[PDB]
């Protein structure tokens, strides 16, 4: 197994984001350097907004308040590829679990975007035994 | 080959199958390149390997030479001194 | 001034006949065709569009209409197919029909699919094999999944009201 | 071709196909432009004289009256003068 | 009828009924110099008469299996009126080179529409207005 | 192979298969490595050269580039000049 | 740099071309083409 | 036989079978117990020398690594040397 | 014939039809019956008819006539004064 | 025939074919009355004359006793004196 | 031997078959290796065993020994006095 | 069974149940002797067991498939018994001219009846009133 983290490179993007507007990437905005840091590599996201921008190069922050607003449901671009949006892509994931294990999930919504919780306080929030809870989360 | 030639080939079959000298025949056929070395072994090993069918088995793979195969095929006969077939031959094409 | 040869492309093709009454838009014309000797190889889509009655099927008819464009630039016979508007059944038609029209030798199966893909498939391969240089003209075509049918890698071009619907496909679009 | 005609083969296909040798005659019959290319290969192409000239009748029976008898002339012209006869009642 | 020496072309004829209007038609082609010299396509006649949809559908398969004489077109029959439309244009363009296709009656467009084969047919009549759908030159 | 190469054979094929004369063709793409024994047999096992050619030339169509070239020599080698002409567009 | 060749066997086996706009990532490619 | 071997063959048969004549070395062959009377038979059965070299070697290229050295030593001691200097190679 | 013999004349093809003399044998195969009298017109007739032909039809028309088909042509040979030839057939099937 | 006669033959067919010579065996039997011109030629054209003799062999099983004595006799007066011998069980 | 060679081996079949003088060319065959000792007995036993068979069927023979098989054999023609045909022959090959 | 050495003929063998009836069939052609020079033609042997008239007709079907291993002979199968009949006995007159053919059990004459070919079939059984439908030489 590959395994693909999805990150892609601010130098990348830039170099993305170039391509999907048409100019130098020094010409390229002020707004621009911050988007890219919302994107967080999701190359679904930059291409979603890069076409996105194809169309209205004028509301340029627009987008970039908006995911400052965190909510996808804004961004939206007929593509190759089979989703309108990027909470189109997750929503697919989701439904695919197990009725026992979707509900955990949901518990799981909780933890903060940045930190790697040590198993036990899922232990505590589950009170499910430790060997146990483990293999879910595998 | 057009179908002018090939028609030419089929309703002159017994006059060429009756007529034809190939042992004279065999070097000018690859001088001029005709016919390639194998085929020409394909020829003379036809049927019995009499004249005949010789003679035969050279007149229909013809068609499968080009479209300069009855011409350079004329040119053949004649420096072989087989005239009257040659004339034959050309006499019919020229009827155009 | 039309080749005799043109003509006998063409009519292989089904394109239309220009209508009797016409008269030439040079500048367009000679845009598309320049622009249409673009995709030299490789797939690629062009979409024209307007407002409704807009002389947009009749350059289309008429770019192609022309010896110097068509013959240097493209061997593969020109195939024109009328899609109009169509549910889902309706599609699954005109693809079989188009299946008939290619394949004349009948080499291929006689038994024609049930499934769109599989019909995406026989024009892949034919395009690819019977007749990869050709170009394949769409008229009208209302909504996305229809050329998600047609994109077969192979170039087609549509021309059409809405410019949005060739927003599906992949490979470049002019 | 006529009935006469196609009959009168029949009558005689089998003597003729247990003495005819086929080559000549489709020699004649390709001249006369009675016999293609093809149609000579496919009874060249048999395995014994008697399935060639089989083969040829079988494709004659289904030609018009002039191939009866550019297949009669042959006949005599090659010297298969009693099968000739036999199918002077034809046409 | 010699002036469309080639490429498409359709013809209509009209007049109020009985006018001897199908009779010219079998006897404009009935002479030699017109056809031989101008078609060596043969000609084909079909009885189109008044029709429903499923009705017209059977014409062209019969037209289909008429054309096709050496069946090396597939046995299959066309469900659909276009296909049985790209088996004439097709026959017309390569097995029929220069044939011409003759009507009789014709009381509706969509009619003409099927038999549109961008080869010449010409169409003899009561309505005139019939030919207007079609493309291509019509006297 | 290559969509102008196969799409040059089909332009040809039926001027190819009216002519060419399978053998020494396939002797060729044999030795070129383009060709099985097999494939051999199953063009030789065909009632007439028009359908070794055919089934010669099915099988090409679904080769590589190389086997294009090979059938080409093989052609222009073997004395099908006009055929080979014809071919020159393809590749 | 594509050469011809492989995009006529890209053709018939129906992989997607690339979208124009793409950036190659040349180490993940790397990897699971040595792979 | 050895793919060298084999392989040799092939890449010079082309120039063989349009030089060489089988009679002295199927003499010598069949002395050498490396090829039988049939086959012997069948090669000769061909029609043209070309034919009948390319049966041998079609034959010989089945064969073990002993008939290579025999069809080889049968070259030399029938003034095929170079020939047998291209097959040197092959073992 | 048994595969002894059939593969001692195959190894000896060569000193065999390259030594072996034909001219005065016809009468002593047809003699002690070795051969009938239609082969062994066959044999003479073989190839070009040069001795070479004649002594390879010879040697594998042999293998057809019987157990005693080569100790009978062994008995040829010497009648005809070939006695290394003999000889060495000889000293083959008696290494045994 | 007899089963001992088609058994005796099918013991030794394979020492026969390897060994008899067609044509003069059937100039006897084709005089016997028990070979027919046709069947004669299905065995002339066979490629190799072991598979002449087995054709043969192969016709003369399906054939009535006198058949089995006519290849018999045809074997003696035409020096197979050894696989004579060998029938000479079967009738 | 080169398809050059065996061509122009073709090609020139006539000339050659109607010209070659193989009396005194025997020993310079030999001399030069162009044959083997067995090959060139079977040259001369070609046929009738006329000069012209025996010519023929060097010209044939000719293919199978090797790439200097043609200027060999015009050593041999040379050296034998035969410089018009000789002369014909480089004239052609040299011609290149 | 070498005493019908030609022309058709039926062979019946029986005994209370479990008598070695079958063992013995199978015995008797297990050696070369009397299969090999009597029999040019193949063995068959079919197991026709207990059977309502539906059931029998599968065998027979079975028994043409199995007969014709060329496949020459249309792939279509009879419908009808006795068409199936006319399989077997042209079959077993041209495609197997010697052949035997065994039967397992048998329970009704009708069953006898289809097999009766004209051509040797030997059923082997309980009852010994079966084998009187049929007609020619029994033993
Ligand atoms: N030279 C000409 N160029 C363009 N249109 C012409 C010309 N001469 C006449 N016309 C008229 C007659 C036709 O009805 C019409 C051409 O139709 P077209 O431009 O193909 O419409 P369209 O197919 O784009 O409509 P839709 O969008 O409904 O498909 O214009
Ligand atoms: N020489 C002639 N020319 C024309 N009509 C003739 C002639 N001789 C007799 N008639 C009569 C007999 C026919 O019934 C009739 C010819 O029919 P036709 O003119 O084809 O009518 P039609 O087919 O136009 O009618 P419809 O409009 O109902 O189809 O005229
Ligand atoms: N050498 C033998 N001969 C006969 N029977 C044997 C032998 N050895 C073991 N057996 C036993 C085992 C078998 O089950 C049984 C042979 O079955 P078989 O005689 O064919 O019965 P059957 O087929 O006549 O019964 P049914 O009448 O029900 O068909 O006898
Ligand atoms: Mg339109
Ligand atoms: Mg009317
Ligand atoms: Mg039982």
């Amino acid at each position: 197994v590959v395994p693909v983290e999805s990150s892609l490179g601010k130098e990348k993007g830039l170099e993305i984001l170039s391509l999907f507007v048409n100019m130098k990437k020094a010409d390229l905005p002020e707004q621009a350097h911050s988007i890219i840091k919302e994107c967080k590599g999701s190359p679904l996201v930059v291409s979603l907004i890069g076409a996105l921008l194809r169309d209205f190069p004028n509301r340029w922050e627009y987008y970039l308040k908006q995911l400052q607003n965190k909510q996808f449901k804004r961004i939206r671009k007929s593509s190759s590829y089979d989703y309108e949006a990027l909470d189109e892509a997750m929503s697919i994931s989701v439904e695919m679990l197990r009725e026992d294990i979707k509900d955990y999930y949901t518990d799981l919504s909780i933890l903060q975007k940045d930190v790697k919780v040590p198993t036990k306080v899922l232990c505590i929030l589950w009170d499910m035994e430790t060997e146990e809870v483990e293999d879910i989360l595998q | 080959m057009d179908e002018a030639d090939r028609r030419l080939l089929r309703r002159c079959r017994l006059r060429l199958v009756e007529e034809l000298q190939v042992d004279q025949l065999w070097d000018v056929l690859l001088s001029r390149e005709l016919f390639r070395p194998h085929m020409i072994e394909d020829i003379q090993r036809a049927g019995s390997g009499s004249r005949r069918d010789q003679a035969r088995q050279l007149i229909i793979d013809l068609e499968t030479r080009g479209s300069q195969a009855l011409p350079l095929f004329i040119s053949c006969l004649e420096d072989t001194g087989q005239d009257m077939l040659a004339s034959f031959l050309r006499t019919n094409r020229q009827a155009a | 001034g039309i080749t005799s040869y043109v003509r006998t492309v063409l009519c292989e093709g089904g394109v239309p006949q220009r209508p009797v009454v016409f008269v030439t838009r040079k500048k367009l014309v000679n845009a598309i065709q320049q622009k249409l000797s673009k995709l030299k190889g490789e797939p690629g889509w062009v979409t024209i569009h307007g407002m409704a009655g807009c002389g947009k099927s009749v350059l289309a008819a008429e770019a192609v209409r022309d010896h110097s464009l068509l013959e240097g630039c493209f061997p593969g016979g020109v195939h024109w197919v009328s899609v109009g508007k169509q549910d889902k059944s309706g599609l699954l038609m005109k693809l079989q029909n188009l299946c008939t029209r290619l394949d004349q030798d009948e080499s291929f199966s006689q038994r024609l699919p049930l499934n769109i893909e599989e019909a995406k498939d026989r024009l892949r391969i034919l395009m690819l094999r019977k007749h990869p240089r050709s170009l394949l003209i769409l008229d009208d075509v209302w909504d996305s999944w229809v050329l998600k049918a047609f994109d077969s890698q192979c170039q087609i071009l549509l021309t059409t009201r809405d410019k949005s619907v060739t927003d599906s496909v992949m490979g470049p679009k002019y | 071709m006529d009935a006469k005609a196609r009959n009168c083969l029949l009558q005689h296909r089998e003597a003729l196909e247990k003495d005819i040798k086929t080559s000549y005659i489709m020699d004649h019959m390709i001249s006369d432009g009675f016999l293609t290319i093809s149609e000579e290969e496919k009874v060249r192409n048999e395995p014994t004289q008697q399935q060639r000239a089989a083969m040829l009748i079988k494709m004659i029976l289904k030609k018009d009256n002039d191939s009866y008898v550019s297949f009669y002339n042959a006949l005599l012209h090659e010297g298969y003068k009693d099968l000739a006869a036999l199918l002077h009642d034809g046409i």
